[PDB]
């Protein structure tokens, strides 16, 4: 995705 | 019990739909109301996931997959519990500020997954699942359902799969003497975490619906919602990901 990628490789 | 010291500490707090009450019950406010809810508690997961035990041994790649593909079974499974402890699964607690009442059921046009939802929440009670038994089943609803094809490490999922029904299965052996009881229980709690599949694959079903046409209804939707539904849910309804049963 990109939103929750980010939520997450975080 | 180290894993159970995890899982209870890592648990999720309560999250609020963000509802206004104060207006009018009807169709578009209650669905935008639901995704809200639903992009919120969707946060919540994502770092409940990864504080999992063995979690972060997965290909970052199948922990977005596993992750997007079981939200909606997971997030139904503890909204059927909040239920039972809370409104004692006479109505559905969705969070503190939209419990569903027999009304809401009808209104959000559909009453009839609202029937299923509840159901599953009477099950806590008619079962006498402990908070334990919750915690160790809702983890495993993490891994229970993939693509056809398989994960990029679908070698280690299953590893990691088999850990969690281990987990389960001392829960049980825990506090219980002699072997029927145990291969009862045991039983009986992989049927419950069976029955969440049919309920899940409805709403993913309605919520695609829902998302086609949300702009002719007036419904908003998140943009992890949105994102997910198109990108994730398509693929549950078109059979390229399938739930993994434990009985026939
Ligand atoms: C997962 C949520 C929101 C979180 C929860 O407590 C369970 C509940 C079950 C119905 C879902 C809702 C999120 C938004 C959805 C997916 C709507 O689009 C249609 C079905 C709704």
């Amino acid at each position: 995705p990109s939103i929750l990628k980010k939520i997450l490789l975080e | 019990p180290i894993f159970l010291n995890v899982l209870e500490a890592i648990e999720p707090g309560v999250v609020c739909a963000g509802h206004d009450n104060n207006q009018p019950d009807s169709f578009a406010a209650l669905l935008s109301s639901l995704n809200e809810l639903g992009e919120r508690q969707l946060v919540h997961v994502v770092k409940w996931a990864k504080a999992l035990p063995g979690f972060r041994n997965l290909h970052v790649d199948d922990q977005m997959a596993v992750i997007q593909y079981s939200w909606m079974g997971l997030m139904v499974f503890a909204m059927g519990w909040r239920s039972f402890t809370n409104v004692n699964s006479r109505m559905l607690y969705f969070a503190p500020d939209l419990v569903f009442n027999e009304y809401r059921m009808h209104k959000s046009r559909m009453y009839s997954q609202c029937v299923r939802m509840r159901h599953l929440s009477q099950e806590f009670g008619w079962l006498q699942i402990t908070p334990q038994e919750f915690l160790c089943m809702k983890a495993l609803l993490l891994f229970s359902i993939i693509p056809v094809d398989g994960l990029k490490n679908q070698k280690f999922f299953d590893e990691l799969r088999m850990n969690y029904i281990k987990e389960l299965d001392r829960i049980i052996a825990c506090k219980r003497k002699n072997p029927t009881s145990c291969s009862r229980r045991f039983y009986q709690l992989t049927k419950l975490l069976d029955s969440v599949q049919p309920i899940a694959r409805e709403l993913h079903q309605f919520t695609f619906d829902l998302l086609i046409k949300s702009h002719m209804v007036s419904v908003d939707f998140p943009e992890m919602m949105a994102e997910i539904i198109s990108v994730q849910v398509p693929k549950i309804l078109s059979g390229k990901v399938k739930p993994i049963y434990f009985h026939t």
